[PDB]
């Protein structure tokens, strides 16, 4: 019963895990979009 | 007298000078536009008088 509990709330534990890497995944890709944003800003800083 | 009067401003006669928009016109986040070629001076020409000066 101990391993099955472990076992159980690992499992939770991973899943939650994995969505968060997703989610972390996600927020990192509107990071790279906000600097894509910034390179665009610093670009037309760059020509003017 | 009526001279004072009519070169002072009567700060009722207009509506304090109010501006368009209740609040300030949104702006571009970056927006430089440096421009400023000329900054006042200008009139006389330079080029006539340098070969004045030559």
């Amino acid at each position: 019963v101990e391993a099955q509990d472990e076992l159980q709330q690992l499992k939770e534990d991973i899943n939650s895990r994995q969505s968060k890497i997703q989610k972390y995944k996600d927020d990192t890709i509107y990071y790279e979009d906000k600097k894509k944003v910034y390179l665009e800003n610093i670009k037309k800083i760059e020509v003017n | 007298p009526i001279l004072k009067r009519t070169i002072i401003s009567k700060r009722k006669a207009p509506s304090n000078n109010e501006d368009e928009e209740i609040v300030k016109t949104p702006r571009k986040l970056v927006n430089y536009v440096p421009l400023k070629i000329f900054n006042l001076g200008d009139s006389f020409d330079d080029t006539i008088t340098t070969t004045v000066a030559k």
